[PDB]
């Protein structure tokens, strides 16, 4: 029980730990990448915005 | 008087050595207490927000 993984955990403020647990359960980043249509849509958005840039 | 004082000398010498170890033992218990209290208090706070 001497590794730093224990260390930060008891140096966590409790609410930050619980927010980590909740957004761990929530998994937003995985859903946004797994959805095909919105992913390739935002790819098109940034691509032709870059194309308009130079 | 001389012989009786000399005879009692060994008893004081040996069970003084007996006293010395028990001192460090109770010191070790005094160390063990505090970190138990601090783990209790942090656990209580996390429980409360739960």
């Amino acid at each position: 029980e001497n590794n730093p993984e224990y260390l930060r955990e008891r140096n966590m403020a409790p609410d930050l730990r619980q927010d980590f647990n909740m957004m761990e359960q929530k998994k937003r980043v995985s859903m946004i990448l797994q959805s095909p249509a919105f992913c390739e849509e935002l790819e098109s958005m940034i691509q032709e915005q870059f194309k308009k840039g130079k | 008087a001389e012989s009786r004082c000399r005879e009692m000398d060994e008893q004081i010498r040996l069970m003084d050595q007996n006293l010395k170890c028990l001192s460090a033992a109770e010191e070790k218990y005094s160390q063990k207490e505090d970190k138990y209290e601090e783990e209790i208090k942090i656990l209580t706070d996390k429980l409360k927000e739960a």
